[PDB]
RNA sequence: GGGAAACAACCCAGACCGCCAGCUAAGGUCCCAAAGUUGUGGUUAAGUGGUAAACGAUGUGGGAAGGCUUAGACAGCUAG
RNA sequence: GUCGGCUCAUCACAUCCUGGGGCUGAAGCCGGUCCCAAGGGUAUGGCUGUUCGCCAUUUAAAGUGGUACGCGAGCUGGGUUUAGAACGUCGUGAGACAGUUCGGUCCCUAUCUGCCGUGGACGUUUGAGAUUUGAGAGGGGCUGCUCCUAGUACGAGAGGA
RNA sequence: UGAAAGCAUCUAAGCGGGAAACUUGCCUCAAGAUGAGAUCUCACUGGGAACUUGAUUCCCCUGAAGGGCCGUCGAAGACU
């Protein structure tokens, strides 16, 4: 695992209160926890964080590089902050920010609410344009997935919903 | 010549078992030998010479494998396309304590005796019973 | 989706994948090569 | 019958059906499974005597 | 929570649009709170109420005793509602005022009983022919199985019996007009049973 | 007779009678239901066990080889 | 006790409609194919004994099967196998044809199981008059068209969400 | 989100969305649910003897709450 023998650099701002195995992390961010797989190894002897497996098994051995990923998405989630841009394509489609709510207009005979939870803020520096904005890289990437489920991009002009890096597939009537 | 255990005077404890974290039909072995009175040198297959069993912590129960999702319980109404199923783990939300006594009742003879043997288990979904006045001695295998 | 009992990569995009016991074939340029069941 | 009873009463001192039976005849015993059944009901200080008797010649 | 009242019949209204509204006007004696059954006595949240009168001969002396601890005069029956997060004490008046014109409610009653009733009236089988041979069989069911297989009859058939004179539920009736002063209450429509029956109105469910 | 749930023709075994004696056969020994919740070392995660083929698949265990490789192997990233 | 019809069904899913989806040689409208899904629904006539089929006119759709090719101690008796008669054909003939045709007796008071209703007895641990919880069970669950959104999205237009 | 497999990956750990199918929600039945449940209220507060001494039997006094019979009936009903 070139994963889990890899360590997670702490930069500088970053506490933790390890606990058994309910890791925890702050930053200038926010704080967030982790419940530690009861067979990875998670040791702090510095400011920087390592992960080895308890037992050889196969389970323990994805469960340590799995435990350090998610510990490094922890460390750069406190510190920086994640972010996903989504893009709006096709014409009156417009979205709007108002606090915690998304107001969304993508070409329906209703208006699209979003009600984004705790902990993820959105902006819409263009009518065309939003941003996710999250300390949970998970929580981050789900409110950016039911957002484009909302009307996720056709293949005919690339109206939709869209991630900024997202190749979406195009093609035409023949 | 051979002994026989006479109804009238045989002479029954009751014991209280937790289910919390006890495989299913593990525990329910031991219910049910204990149900029959196997354990006892009286035991006379006509005559129920068992103890009364307490269970606690009936939701606790466990089963290994993927059988918390896949193990089904059917019955039938009587009416025509009457079969009902139930999973354990939805029967464990639902009534707790119907997935000890159906591993009980499956392990007792099919009888009036076997009937009469189910009787005396009392499954109960906290950890406490209404049987404090019999005093029951905690029973774990 | 294509499901048949011979699923396998029709191109280099395809990816051959387990997901819940089913081998399934996903593919990032062709759509037309998502496979189930083989 | 009698072998049930046998095999509750051994089990209340320590050894299965199986082992007592096997003791038994290690240590030259032919008391026949009837009279040991009537012992493990009625005579229990007997019947133990037995089977400490079953577990010694076993080890 | 509803009221319990008698069915007094079936009349019309007429708006001054000219529209004919056909209404049962349902009689809602005021109802006496007999009980309030709370969880920490009953499990459960319910009002125990009476309405109408009976007179001393036919009250029993349990009966009189429960009516006595509760201060109310016996009624010519008695009736539950289960409650939610209301409040009510032996002796209060439930009378039609819980009710305002327009609302919807559910009337419950015992439908009229026709007796031993055939398939055709009861189940809307269809008749056989009344001619071109038929023999002795234009009104009886046909078939009631199959063969062999299953070589029995199944569990909730449809047969001939007894129909009517169970307890029937109409859903969704408009009140029409809440005559508090006379205790009255116009519903739109027709609701279980007959003239003089208990009904029992209730808001509706859906 | 015993086993194969039930089951002439399969398996063990050929019932003269009685016994509230013992040993075995096939087959078995968690409960129904007599007897190991026996011991040691592995495999399976599919309730496979406890029904099926051509064919398909980074399921997983073992073994014998081979190619590249700290003169930088494979993968990823940058640039041509 | 047979084909078909009538009455009444019950189950399967290899789904006809309705519901959810993937791919499309899917612009839209409409389709094609596959996955999931059995809750409900799923023609009326003309001809023919017909099942079927063809035709007419509907429908969201007019599904495919199992159930003694479900169902005659429930009905029918058109077909099919009695005895009459006839045609064609075959046989010298008596007759015969899996060819045609006109006519031609369909029994049973339900004991048990089952099912639909409706009571009597006992039990529920002193008895009684009321009210009740709900383990459980059963019923129900279909769908069209028009309008607004909007002649908007889409489209060269046509058409058209 | 995410490793095993530095990438990728809905899955292995973890977190979702999701259908007239399932469990409810609607309606009716329902404690013979022998596991026979719950609540309110009402009624009955005497002696003697015996045997095979106690959840026994017999004699006298007592006969409640209530139920039924019977009658007048019913938009209830085959009889009930
Ligand atoms: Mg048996
Ligand atoms: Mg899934
Ligand atoms: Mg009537
Ligand atoms: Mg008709
Ligand atoms: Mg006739
Ligand atoms: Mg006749
Ligand atoms: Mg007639
Ligand atoms: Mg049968
Ligand atoms: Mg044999
Ligand atoms: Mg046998
Ligand atoms: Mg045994
Ligand atoms: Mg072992
Ligand atoms: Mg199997
Ligand atoms: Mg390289
Ligand atoms: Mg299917
Ligand atoms: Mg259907
Ligand atoms: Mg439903
Ligand atoms: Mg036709
Ligand atoms: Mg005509
Ligand atoms: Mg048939
Ligand atoms: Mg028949
Ligand atoms: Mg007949
Ligand atoms: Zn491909």
């Amino acid at each position: 695992s070139r994963v889990a023998k890899n360590p997670v650099k702490l930069p500088a701002g970053v506490e933790i209160k390890l606990a058994g195995q309910q890791l925890s992390i702050k930053g200038a961010k926010g704080a967030l926890e982790l419940k530690v797989h009861p067979s990875v190894e998670v040791i702090q002897d510095s400011g920087e964080l390592r992960f080895a497996a308890r037992n050889g098994d196969q389970q323990t051995r994805a469960m340590a590089g799995t435990t350090r990923a998610l510990v490094n998405n922890m460390v750069v989630g406190v510190s920086q902050g994640f972010e996903r841009k989504l893009q709006l394509v096709g014409v009156g489609y417009k979205a709007q920010a108002k606090g915690q709510v998304l107001s969304l207009s993508l070409g329906f005979s209703h208006p699209v609410d979003y009600e984004l939870p705790a902990g993820i803020v959105a902006e819409t520096p263009s009518q065309t344009d939003i941003l996710i904005k999250g300390i949970d890289k998970q929580l981050v990437g789900q409110v950016a997935a039911e957002i484009r489920d909302f009307r996720p991009p056709e293949p005919y002009k690339g109206k939709g919903v869209r991630y900024a890096d997202e190749v979406v597939r195009r093609k035409e009537a023949k | 010549k051979t002994y026989t255990a006479k109804p009238e005077t045989v002479q029954r404890d009751w014991f209280v078992v937790d289910a919390a974290g006890q495989t299913l039909g593990r525990l329910a072995t031991e219910i049910a030998r204990r149900l029959r009175g196997k354990h006892k040198p009286e035991y006379t297959p006509h005559v129920d010479t068992g103890d009364y069993i307490v269970v606690i912590n009936a939701e606790q129960v466990r089963v290994t494998g993927a059988k918390t999702t896949d193990k089904m319980y059917y019955h039938h109404s009587g009416f025509p396309g009457g079969i009902k199923s139930i999973n354990f783990e939805k029967l464990i939300a639902k009534a707790p304590e119907r997935v000890i006594e159906t591993a009980v009742k499956g392990m007792l003879p099919k009888n009036p005796l076997g009937r009469d043997m189910y009787r005396k288990l009392k499954v109960y979904k906290g950890a406490s019973h209404p049987h404090t006045a019999q005093q029951p001695q905690e029973l774990k295998i | 989706m294509k499901v048949r009992a011979s699923v396998k990569k029709l191109c280099r995009n395809c990816k051959i994948i387990r997901r819940d016991g089913i081998v399934r074939v996903i593919c990032s340029a062709e759509p037309r090569h998502k496979q189930r069941q083989g | 019958l009698w072998i049930a009873r046998i095999n509750a009463g051994a089990r209340q001192n320590g050894l299965s059906y199986s082992r007592l039976i096997a003791g038994l005849k290690k240590a030259a015993i032919e008391i026949d499974r009837k009279v040991l059944a009537d012992l493990a009901v009625n005579e229990k200080a007997a019947f133990t005597a037995i089977v400490e008797k079953a577990k010694a010649s076993l080890a | 929570i509803g009221v319990v009242g008698r069915k007094c019949g079936m009349t019309r209204i007429f708006t001054e649009e000219g529209v004919s509204i056909p209404v049962t006007v349902i009689e809602v004696e005021p109802n006496r709170v007999t009980q309030f059954k709370t969880e920490e006595t009953d499990g459960y949240r319910a009002v125990q109420v009476t309405a109408g009168e009976r007179r001393a001969s036919r009250v029993t002396k349990a009966q009189a005793g429960h009516f006595a601890k509760a201060n109310v005069a016996a009624g010519r029956g008695v009736w539950e509602f289960r409650l939610g997060e209301e409040q009510y004490a032996a002796g209060d008046q439930i009378t039609v005022d819980l009710f305002q014109a327009g609302q919807m409610v559910d009337v419950t009653g015992e439908s009229k009983g026709k007796g031993f009733a055939g398939t055709i009236k009861r189940w809307n089988f269809r008749g056989q022919d009344n001619t071109h041979g038929n023999s002795v069989s234009h009104r009886v069911p046909g078939s009631i199985g199959q063969c062999q297989t299953p070589g029995r009859v199944f569990k909730g058939k449809k047969m001939s019996g007894h129909l009517g004179a169970e307890r029937v539920t109409v859903q969704s009736l408009e009140i029409v007009r809440v005559d508090a002063e006379r205790n009255l209450l116009l519903v739109k429509g027709a609701v279980p049973g007959a003239t003089g029956g208990d009904v029992i109105v209730r808001p509706a469910a859906k």
